[PDB]
């Protein structure tokens, strides 16, 4: 389960991070080469929204990394869980018979107000 | 040229706002720190700001006297330069107003 999704998410961060490289990389070699003639108006503005693309990219990818991380930890807990089922069911199991032997004991105690049925009730 | 003219009008208006800025600080009789301190950035913005602007002058002169593909983006990086220092120039002057009215 979340074995994997996990190194998925590692996966995600190592993308997004060469991304976020690679996009400023860009960034740079932008300013420098069009401040050198800013008569070439359709590279730079261009190029200008490719570099905010993806620097809203990269962050949306953070977020949804840091919550698909929640969701994670959240499913890792799933054995833990399940065995404190199986400890409440066995449990709610042994307080019925627990429950039923009493109530049969409250019957017996009422017909038949032997000492040894009040021994039995407590 | 009317960009040039009109980056000379900016001048002398942001000359003159800093110089009724100083008349108003004196008047109200203000000692804060914070608005002495606006008014020596105002101060030096404003003595980057007419340096600015000689060049960009000279650097129009120029463009006209001999007009180029190569002068003239220069010319518009000036312009852009200049800009950037009037934004900086106002920056300065909102402050300098906002302390006075806060």
């Amino acid at each position: 389960g979340s074995e994997v999704e996990i190194l998925k998410a590692l996966l995600e961060l190592k993308k997004s991070t060469a991304e976020l490289k690679r996009a400023t990389a860009s960034l740079r070699a932008i300013t420098e080469e069009l401040k050198k003639n800013p008569s070439e108006d359709a590279l730079v503005e261009h190029n200008r929204a490719i570099v905010e693309h993806n620097a809203i990219i990269v962050e949306n990818n953070r977020i949804i990394a840091a919550v698909l991380m929640l969701i994670v930890v959240a499913v890792g807990m799933t054995q833990e869980i399940k065995k404190a089922l199986e400890e409440l069911v066995a449990s709610t199991a042994e307080l019925k018979r627990a429950t039923a032997s009493l109530r049969a004991i409250t019957e017996e105690l009422k017909k038949n107000p032997s000492e040894d049925a009040l021994v039995e009730h407590n | 040229r009317a960009i040039v003219e009109h980056n000379a009008i900016i001048v002398e208006n942001n000359r003159i706002i800093a110089a009724v800025l100083e008349l108003i600080v004196r008047a109200l009789n203000l000692t804060d720190a914070e608005v002495i301190k606006a008014l020596i950035e105002l101060r030096l913005s404003t003595l980057e700001l007419v340096a600015a602007t000689a060049s960009l002058r000279e650097i129009t002169e120029e463009l006209k006297k001999n007009p180029s593909e190569d002068a003239l983006v220069e010319h518009n990086r000036a312009i852009v330069e200049h800009n950037a220092i009037i934004v900086e120039n106002n920056r300065i002057i909102a402050a300098v107003l906002e302390l006075i009215v806060g």
